[PDB]
């Protein structure tokens, strides 16, 4: 069951008009397209090619989600509550307390102060990635006046005809004039992924099921169309549709996943505490009223309500920096996987390389050739009259699919801007400056037939008329892997003269290979059949869906090479990156030997570790003699990786220290990831093409070229490397890293104050002494130790060893794991306690209660009426008099722990270098920490502080009670962390590397 | 890699689970000792060190004086009945509804008994007059245990009796009596001329600190009651030869200066509030500590 | 002033508010590092 009843509901078309109609109706011709004017007339007629923008949210309202954000809301909980007590009592008792009016006052200031600026935080991140929403001009590709152009997609208007080819999106609803071999993705439509083919035949009554018309928001998988716009903006099927085009989705990152799990369960424990302390205080004689904000104390105090403002900072931070790096990110979450990488599947082509390439060699005639690489000034360094080179140049240029574009034929050929393959680019730049003109040559070789090429197929291919007198009336050309091109001909054209393929020659065709590919040279096979005519006759009906003439034995003419040399960043890109532990594959659909000597050139392989095939050749010995672990490089041909079981692809991988995978299918490229991915890694695959679409997909995280990248491959990824910056990649994983140490650091400290804010009170039942710390307490430890400077923590910059450290294993380094409780509870949050209780010890034995004394006290020095409460020296206490005490000892408690939170607030800073390497270079955290204190002097010096929250000032001494106590806390992980620094893999760290 | 790590397991059942090797859901016998011990050593050693320090501030207060005494600095005003809730109600007609008042009240006055104050030693004669501060020299461990100013029962007049077991207590018209907080070397100055009581000074000016019962506050108040105070000298306060206090190490067995009040009012069935204060320069008051210098008990006899 | 026996809380108070303020003024000083 669906919707398409209502949505096929506004429909009405012309899938049925003939090409005639269609042409009559538009005014455009069929082939030649409309004049630039009639389309700027239309343009300012109907206005861009652009949906109108949707309002997703208004901002007060944004501001208000913020302000009751998870956390948030239960703030308000307690806050009701202190406000409700109060009420309560003005109702119980003449004239009582200001403690609960004031704690109300505090704790809703809290949610507001947190809750505005958590907004404004993250309204800062969807500020600055929205100022990438209209970085990438979809661009869309029209026959305006019979040549063609690309233009902003906006520009396109009614009328026009627009050419999709395999990974383009389709820029308007189009009905399909022409297509070889078509097929359309129509996902965002009909659910199903399963690409559609469209031809120009009308196959259904409802526009919907015809295959002639593809729709604006699907994009052309693979195929090739010309269409005419027949739906404009928001007029198109897609623009229709009112629900969300453009913006909303779906997908739940794996850090936040981990968030989401840790918040689940330290909510529980938190209200598991609340409320087993709430009927504890109860049984203990507390107050109703006392003992409900005793809860609701408690748990405040065992929830982080930093966490999420700090997961919003730490996000608005990357926002900010990957901006500055020209990288489109559509979520920022995924920076954190993109860190959690272990390994980088990446494409060759258009990726590591430039795609800027340029003809270097041909082989023809068993000879190689030379071509003037750059600043030709002349054609190659052969006669240009030679037959053979007349015959390949002949099909270089027919078999050639690019074409210049529009009004250029001005200037010179380098100058000009193209429209197709990089390859083909170069093939076409290359003989329109030495030989002819291709569009003269393609003019009087009028092109009956063609399948056109596909990372697939790894061959294109054409029949056309032949115009000549030893012409047999029909050519068919084609060109490709060139190994794959070899094995379909019989014969090899030699000085004009063709004749058969000996071993001879297909052996000079190989060193030919490894000679020209070894240059890191990309390779073309060129061959050509020339149809005979018996079987052929003038008004043949050649098919190509059942393939109407031959595919094999053909007659190889032959290789040209072309430079294509890698980009700049590549080599220090791959070079950081295997530094910080991440495996780099490559993965190509281009030849064993121009893949490896890449590989080798970009580092992938490093000139000293030796495939089985090196070693094999080094001893004079067969290759499948040679046993494949003593090889830690491979170089693995997709027609093998055909006939690879999943454990033997899994070996290869498990086995392997730098793998390069060569003549691999798209799909093959998912089968690697999908490989990389069943050992338990977390694999980045960085694309170009739209071969590299479904990798991309299944990847833990896509990455496009923004640039040589294709609509499709650029939608598939997490990632659009706008300025085709490579290195972008160590930005971002160094990026990544970061948030999930600031994150980890974040918690550590944030935790260690809960056993303190809950060792008194279990305490007080357990020796039954006075109370060292009490409600009011707590909740200024927390609200003033665990709120800035745990989010000062996100403020906090990288360490040093994270590009030097390997890839955290995503099963053990959880964002919260047992040994960062260790450290929180067992460790650092033990101590910080023990603090506390020191100073309160020592202020009531100096007021005159030794320690020993204390025992039994509770319920008498807690009762109202024994006035005669003896103390060591034998002197005699009120109630009021001894309270004072003891809420001074409250005060000093929690000054200890705005002292102890220093050193741990200082600790938590590094997790592995020392704080002396590392450096105050955070000025949040210092901030932090002075605000902290001046808070800490202030409700203890402050006139009125102990009527209105019972905290009363300290005596000097009292201060460095815990001094102590804070610098045991920075040497024990000073040194805790020096061990780890000087003992990798050993005790200390497998069980305190939180 | 060839590394073997992670967890790749398909067994919930390795909570406890075991026939390979580590247990308990934890990790082996060696490690799962090794952790174990790491734990005993740091707790260990951290318990250590608050030993340690807080043996180093024990030696920086001196067990003859507080280092402190701001805190219970003017003292509190205190009766022996345990007050329920500063409330002192019962039926007078019937014995059982103020046998708790009773044992209480006598309970404290058996440590002042005329059997307890045998030895001569110990206990020293202050003359059966109020006199100026006797002064037992230094708080140290120089002179030995102090002498402890004597108290005879007889003073506290017609609160004292001579029965068998219990004492035979007040049961028409009760018997409330005050007594003063020990602060370690006190002083109490006893008023002059210049900030005068809410009543006229009754003699002794020199060597007694007053102390007055009158009823609710001072203003507009249901004034019913028949005051009458008994002490040493028969003066209504308290004998300043008894201070200054030396602490439970030099003075184990000091009794200090007691002063009853029997309340024989002319209005039973019903209940009156009574506000006790001791006057002076060494004596303030607070209007939270209900307790400090003063005294707010409410008396119902109810018959 | 001085007499018997007391604590002086008045500039035991003033003194930690002159802390307060240098805390706090040069927390923002910090902040806003020019
Ligand atoms: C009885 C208990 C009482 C205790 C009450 C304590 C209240 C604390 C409540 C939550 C505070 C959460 C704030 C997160 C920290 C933000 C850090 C940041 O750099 O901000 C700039 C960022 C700006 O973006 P930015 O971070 O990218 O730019 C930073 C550039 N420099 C380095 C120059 C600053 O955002 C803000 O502008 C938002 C304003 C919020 C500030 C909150 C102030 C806290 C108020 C009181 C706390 C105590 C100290 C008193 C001093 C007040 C003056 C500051
Ligand atoms: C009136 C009430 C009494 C008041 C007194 C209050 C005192 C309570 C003190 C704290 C108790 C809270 C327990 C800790 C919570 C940890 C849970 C967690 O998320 O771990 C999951 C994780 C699960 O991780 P996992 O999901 O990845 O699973 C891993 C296993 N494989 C790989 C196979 C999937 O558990 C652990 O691995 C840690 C083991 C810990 C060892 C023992 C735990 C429990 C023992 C102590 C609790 C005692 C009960 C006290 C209550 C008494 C009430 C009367
Ligand atoms: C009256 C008694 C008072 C006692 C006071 C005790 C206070 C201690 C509070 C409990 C500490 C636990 C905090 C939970 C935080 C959760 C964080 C989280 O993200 O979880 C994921 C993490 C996941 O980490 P992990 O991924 O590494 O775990 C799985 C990995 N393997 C498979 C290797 C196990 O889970 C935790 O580590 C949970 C911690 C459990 C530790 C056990 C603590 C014992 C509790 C105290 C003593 C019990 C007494 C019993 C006797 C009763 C009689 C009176
Ligand atoms: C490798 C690195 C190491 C660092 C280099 C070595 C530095 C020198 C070593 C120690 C320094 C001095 C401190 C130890 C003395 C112990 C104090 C004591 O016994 O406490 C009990 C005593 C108790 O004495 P009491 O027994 O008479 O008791 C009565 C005192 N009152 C009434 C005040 C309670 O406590 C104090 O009175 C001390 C508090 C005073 C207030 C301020 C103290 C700050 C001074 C420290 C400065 C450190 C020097 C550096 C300069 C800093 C400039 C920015
Ligand atoms: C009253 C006592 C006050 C004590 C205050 C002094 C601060 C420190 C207190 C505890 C001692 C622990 C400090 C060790 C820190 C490790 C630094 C390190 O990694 O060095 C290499 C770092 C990094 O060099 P790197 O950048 O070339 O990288 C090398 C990293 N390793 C060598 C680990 C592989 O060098 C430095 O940056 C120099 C600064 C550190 C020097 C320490 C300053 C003072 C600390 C020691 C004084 C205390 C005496 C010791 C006894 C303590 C017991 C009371
Ligand atoms: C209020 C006081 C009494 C609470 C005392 C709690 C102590 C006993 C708790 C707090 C944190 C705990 C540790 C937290 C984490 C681990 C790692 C686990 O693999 C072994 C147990 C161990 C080491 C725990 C032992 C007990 C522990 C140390
Ligand atoms: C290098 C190492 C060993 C120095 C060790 C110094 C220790 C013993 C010092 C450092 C700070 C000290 C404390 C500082 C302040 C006070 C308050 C005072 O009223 C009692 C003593 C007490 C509690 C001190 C005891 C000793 C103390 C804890
Ligand atoms: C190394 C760094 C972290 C040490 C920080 C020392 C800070 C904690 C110390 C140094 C001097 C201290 C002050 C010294 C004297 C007084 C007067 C007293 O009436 C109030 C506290 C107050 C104001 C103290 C607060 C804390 C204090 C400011
Ligand atoms: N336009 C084209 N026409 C014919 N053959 C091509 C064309 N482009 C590439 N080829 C050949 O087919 C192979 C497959 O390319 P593909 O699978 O996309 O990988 P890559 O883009 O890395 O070459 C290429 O190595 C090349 O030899
Ligand atoms: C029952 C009883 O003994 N009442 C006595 C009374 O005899 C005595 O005259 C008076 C002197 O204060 O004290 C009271
Ligand atoms: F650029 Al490729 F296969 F290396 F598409
Ligand atoms: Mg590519
Ligand atoms: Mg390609
Ligand atoms: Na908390
Ligand atoms: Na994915
Ligand atoms: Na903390
Ligand atoms: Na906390």
């Amino acid at each position: 069951r669906d919707m398409d009843e209502l949505k096929k509901e506004v429909s009405m078309d012309d899938h049925k008009l003939s090409l005639d109609e269609l042409h009559r109706k538009y005014g455009t011709d069929l082939s030649r397209g409309l004049t630039p004017a009639r389309a700027a007339e239309i343009l300012a007629r109907d206005g861009p090619n652009a949906l109108t923008p949707p309002p997703t949210t208004p901002e007060w309202v944004k501001f208000c989600r913020q302000l009751f954000g998870g956390f948030s809301m239960l703030l308000w909980i307690g806050a009701i509550l202190c406000f409700l007590a109060y009420g309560i009592q003005a109702a119980t008792e003449e004239e009582p307390q200001n403690d609960n009016l004031y704690l109300g006052v505090v704790l809703s200031a809290v949610v507001i102060i947190t809750g505005c600026f958590s907004y404004y935080q993250e309204a800062k991140s969807s500020k600055i990635m929205e100022s990438f929403k209209n970085m990438v001009p979809q661009q869309a590709l029209v026959i305006r006046n019979g040549e063609k152009m690309s233009i902003n997609a906006e520009e396109v208007v009614v009328g026009d005809l627009v050419e999709v080819k395999g990974g383009d999106r389709i820029p308007a609803d189009l009905r399909i004039i022409s297509a070889n071999g078509c097929k359309v993705d129509n996902s965002s439509l009909t659910g199903e992924s399963e690409p559609q083919t469209r031809s120009p035949d009308f196959t259904n009554e409802n526009p919907l099921e015809t295959r002639n018309i593809a729709f604006f928001s699907t994009n052309c998988v693979e195929g090739t169309a010309r269409g005419i716009v027949v739906y404009t903006g928001d007029r198109t099927v897609m623009g229709r549709i009112a629900t969300l085009a453009s913006g909303l989705e779906g997908g739940q990152t794996p850090i936040a996943a981990e968030i989401e799990h840790f918040i689940h369960i330290i909510t529980g424990v938190a209200v598991f505490l609340g409320v087993s302390f709430f009927i504890l205080s109860l049984i203990l004689e507390y107050t109703w009223l006392e003992a409900v904000i005793f809860l609701i104390g408690i748990i405040v105090a065992n929830v982080p309500e930093g966490l999420l403002a700090t997961v919003t900072v730490c996000l608005t931070l990357t926002a900010k920096r990957m901006a500055r790096k020209n990288c489109l990110v559509k979520n920022l979450e995924a920076v954190e996987t993109l860190g959690s990488t272990s390994t980088i599947c990446s494409d060759k082509t258009g990726t590591l390389t430039q795609n800027r390439m340029t003809v270097a060699h041909m082989w023809f005639d068993n000879q190689i050739h030379e071509a003037d690489t750059t600043e030709n000034q002349s054609g190659v360094s052969f006669d240009k009259t030679s037959a053979t080179w007349l015959a390949l140049s002949r099909i270089a240029g027919l078999c050639n699919r690019a074409v210049f574009q529009a009004n250029q034929e001005n200037l010179p050929i380098l100058k000009r801007a193209v429209a197709g393959d990089a390859s083909e680019s170069a093939l076409l730049k290359c003989i329109e400056l030495c030989c002819g003109s291709v569009k003269e040559m393609r003019e009087r070789y009028t092109k009956i037939v063609e399948i056109p090429f596909n990372s697939t197929n790894k061959y294109q291919l054409s029949i056309h008329k032949n115009p000549n007198t030893a012409e047999p009336r029909h050519l068919l050309v084609m060109k490709g892997a060139p190994e794959r091109i070899l094995d379909r001909c019989s014969s090899i054209l030699i000085h004009g003269k063709e004749q058969p393929l000996d071993e001879e020659l297909k052996d000079a065709f190989q060193n030919a290979y490894l000679e020209l590919g070894g240059l890191g040279e990309r390779v073309l096979g060129f061959c050509h059949l020339f149809l005979p005519d018996e079987q052929f006759p003038e008004g043949f009906q050649f098919d190509t869906d059942d393939v109407n003439f031959p595919l094999d034995n053909l007659c190889f003419v032959g290789l040209i090479s072309m430079i294509d040399p890698p980009r700049a960043a590549v080599p220090d890109a791959v070079g950081k990156c295997r530094s910080a532990g991440i495996k780099v594959i490559m993965v190509t659909g281009d030849h064993p030997i121009t893949a490896k000597a890449i590989a080798k050139g970009v580092g992938i392989i490093s000139e000293g570790n030796e495939t089985v095939e090196d070693i094999a050749a080094r001893l004079n010995i067969p290759v499948s003699q040679v046993n494949p672990r003593d090889a830690k490089a491979c170089v693995v041909h997709g027609s093998d990786l055909k006939d690879m079981t999943s454990e033997q692809l899994d070996d290869i991988l498990k086995y392997h220290t730098e793998i390069v995978f060569a003549r691999t299918s798209p799909q093959q490229k998912l089968i690697i990831v999908e490989g990389c991915q069943r050992q338990g890694a977390i694999v980045a695959v960085t694309g170009d093409g739209v071969n590299d679409s479904p990798a991309l997909k299944k990847a833990d995280i896509g990455v496009a070229m923004g640039i040589a990248g294709s609509d499709v491959s650029k939608q598939a990824a997490d990632m659009i490397l706008l300025d085709d910056n490579f290195a972008s990649i160590v930005t971002g994983v160094e990026e990544g890293r970061l948030i999930f140490d600031n994150l980890k650091k974040s918690i550590a400290y944030t935790l260690t104050s809960n056993i303190p804010e809950i060792t008194p009170f279990l305490i007080f039942i357990i020796a039954n002494i006075p109370l060292p710390l009490g409600t009011v307490t707590i909740l200024c430890i927390d609200l003033g130790t665990d709120m800035v400077p745990a989010i000062s923590l996100a403020y906090e910059q990288a360490e040093s060893d994270i590009m030097k450290r390997q890839p955290r294993n995503p099963k053990t380094d959880k964002l919260v794991n047992e040994r960062l409780i260790s450290m929180a509870y067992g460790q650092i949050g033990m101590i910080q306690a023990l603090g506390g209780f020191f100073t309160y010890f020592v202020i009531l034995a100096e007021n005159g209660f030794l320690p020993i004394h204390l025992l039994g006290l509770r319920v008498n020095w807690d009762d109202r009426w024994i006035n005669d409460v003896e103390d060591s020296y034998g002197q005699q206490w009120t109630y009021e008099q001894r309270k004072i005490v003891e809420f001074t000892c409250h005060t000093a408690f929690f000054v200890s722990i705005v002292v102890v939170q220093w050193a741990d607030l200082v600790i938590c800073k590094t997790r592995r270098n020392s704080v002396f390497q590392q450096g105050m270079k955070n000025k949040i955290l210092i901030f932090g920490l002075f605000e902290e204190t001046a808070l800490a002097a202030f409700l203890s010096y402050c006139p009125g502080m102990g009527v209105a929250l019972r905290m009363y000032p300290l005596k000097p001494t009292w201060w460095f009670c815990a001094f102590p106590y804070s610098l045991l806390i920075f040497v024990y992980d000073e040194v805790r962390k020096l061990i780890i620094r000087r003992r990798p893999g050993g005790w200390v760290e497998k069980e305190t590397y939180y | 890699m060839a590394r073997g790590k992670a967890k790749e397991e398909g067994s919930w059942k390795k909570f406890i689970w075991n026939s390979e090797k580590k247990e308990f859901l934890g990790r082996t016998g060696g490690s799962w000792f090794k952790i174990l011990l790491f734990y005993v050593i740091f707790y260990g050693c951290l318990a250590g060190i608050f030993i340690g320090t807080i043996q180093v501030m024990l030696l920086t207060i001196s067990e003859f004086k507080p280092t402190y005494q701001d805190r219970v600095a003017p003292p509190g005003l205190t009766q022996i009945p345990q007050s329920q809730k500063t409330e002192i109600s019962f039926r007078p007609n019937d014995p059982q509804s103020y046998e708790s008042y009773v044992v209480s009240i006598v309970r404290f006055l058996e440590k002042y008994k005329d059997l307890a104050q045998k030895d001569d030693m110990i206990f020293e004669d202050c003359g059966n007059v109020p006199s100026e501060l006797k002064e037992r020299g230094e708080y140290n461990n120089e002179r030995g245990e102090r002498k402890v100013c004597r108290f005879r029962l007889e003073w506290l007049g017609n609160c004292s009796g001579l029965n068998d077991e219990t004492y035979g207590y007040k049961d028409g018209k009760p018997c409330v009596i005050i007594k003063l907080n020990r602060v370690l070397g006190f002083k109490p100055k006893p008023p002059k001329n210049e900030s005068l009581e809410t009543y006229p000074v009754m003699k002794y000016n020199p060597y007694v600190l007053p102390v007055h019962c009158t009823g609710k506050r001072d203003e507009d108040k249901e004034k019913v009651g028949t005051m009458e105070y008994f002490g040493l000298g028969g003066y209504p306060g308290f004998p300043l030869q008894y201070y200054p206090y030396y602490g439970k190490l030099l003075q184990p067995k000091y009794l200090q200066p007691l002063m009853a009040v029997q309340f024989t009012n002319l209005t039973m069935d019903t209940e009156i509030r009574i506000e006790c204060k001791a006057y002076g320069e060494n004596i303030g008051y607070s209007e939270k500590d209900r307790f400090q210098g003063r005294f707010d008990v409410k008396i119902e006899v109810k018959s | 002033d001085v007499d018997p026996f007391y604590y002086d809380y008045e500039t035991v108070r003033n003194g930690g508010l002159i802390f307060a303020a240098l805390a706090f003024i040069v927390g923002l000083i910090i902040i806003l590092s020019k």
